[PDB]
């Protein structure tokens, strides 16, 4: 739909969604900029990145709000309806955030840190798809969630530091997967732990900034071990 | 229901 | 869009669509209801104003902030393209409303608590339509905020009594657009003192529950008579 | 910019 518009100047109206909190106009514009082929920045990354984190978002809690209408309604047909209507266009948006990775990002990564970062989204979707899923489907979907996810960390234990905020980020989110999606509640624990260890002992490396933002996510990890332990 | 902390925006 | 829903599930799902907080979906099942034909009842009509008045907030705001860039860049091309973008889907959203009352909820509203609430909604959307209009345009769209705001003031002192909450939200709102639409700060600040007064004096006719709502909105008017003074 | 009270949602 972009297709006639600048890649610069998809960039720039991105920012002025964000500005505008246009969440929808961003991701459009971001999903634009993709699919004129070329690789993607790192500002570029988190700007796709927090436009469709903000639009799966708002679907997600009212999907979770109409969800437990719903089941206390089953303890006419207009709940269930409308729940699936809201559910259909959450997996429209996951299917198309996947078909971006798919279609070409995840291929032409080659670094560390925009391989990891796209693998981290295509497990972070797909564990999205999970939340709504059912019976073999949710398998499948929670395979692929774990397979992202596992070849991300794979490679970010390989090539970059412990405190690297994508690095943890990734660990972040995993636990989550085990912890909700997996089922895996001590795998969850587990990891949160070791990451945040790992990371303590190499923050003596760290500039006064980079020690904000690693501290930062560490805190995410910290804030979950105090609820599941 | 009590959803843990993951990643980037807080949005839902 | 809605015509193979029925009007008790679009007004149920639009209920629901609140409580997810999905706006423009609620906005969609409102004006599927008033398509029906059938006038709305006091609840339905607090819908759809609840429902327009969140969807059109939010290009309001995204519209402030667009134009506060485009003016300080103004001290490429594509701050005014987005700002254009949002006024016109703004302006679109305006038309609806405009639309719903003129075809046919103000002709078929024959109570106060009906046509006013009507006639003050169709101030309220020519006032966003002022926001964003100028020249020999904006004179003729402020002409048709002030000559809606004016039918419903004139039925609602002659229909209601000071303390009800559909008059008063009326002259907050008529008030508001002497301030800022029309430039008349003086009669801004008249109407919202005289209203306030009146109220004042009728409040001892009201139960426990009337008078909180009642007492509300004129914090409202001490609110902007405090900017204002 | 400074937007002053009208009735109903603060939805901007
Ligand atoms: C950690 O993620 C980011 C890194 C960098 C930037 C950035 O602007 N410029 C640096 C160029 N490399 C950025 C901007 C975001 C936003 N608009 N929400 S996130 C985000
Ligand atoms: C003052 O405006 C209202 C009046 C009444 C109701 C209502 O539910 N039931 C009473 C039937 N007359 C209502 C519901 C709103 C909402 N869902 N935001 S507003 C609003
Ligand atoms: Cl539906
Ligand atoms: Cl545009
Ligand atoms: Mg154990
Ligand atoms: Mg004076």
């Amino acid at each position: 739909a972009m297709g006639s518009m600048e890649r610069a100047s998809l960039i720039q109206k991105a920012k002025l969604a964000e500005q505008a909190e246009r969440y929808e106009d961003m991701a459009a514009f971001m999903k634009g900029a993709v699919e004129k082929g070329e690789e993607l920045s790192c500002e570029e990354r988190n700007l796709l990145s927090v436009a469709y984190k903000n639009v799966v978002g708002g679907q997600r809690a009212a999907w979770r709000v109409l969800s437990s209408i719903e089941q206390k309604s089953n303890e006419g047909p207009e709940v269930r309806e409308y729940r699936e209507k809201v559910e259909t266009e959450l997996q429209g948006v996951c299917d198309t955030v996947l078909g971006l990775l798919d279609s070409h990002l995840i291929k032409e990564a080659g670094d560390a840190e925009s391989r990891v970062f796209y693998l981290k989204m295509k497990g972070d979707y797909y564990r999205y798809l999970a939340e709504v899923a059912t019976g073999d489907d949710k398998k499948r979907i929670i395979d692929s969630a774990r397979s992202a996810y596992q070849e991300a960390m794979d490679i970010s234990k390989k090539e970059m530091p412990p405190t690297n905020p994508i690095r943890l980020g990734l660990a972040l989110n995993f636990s989550v997967f085990h912890y909700e999606i997996a089922n895996s509640p001590e795998e969850a624990i587990s990891l949160a732990k070791t990451t945040f260890d790992e990371a303590m002992a190499d923050l003596h490396t760290l500039s006064e900034d980079s020690y904000k933002d690693s501290t930062l996510i560490m805190q995410l990890l910290r804030d979950n071990l105090t609820l599941w332990t | 229901k009590l959803m843990f902390k993951t990643e980037g925006p807080d949005s839902d």
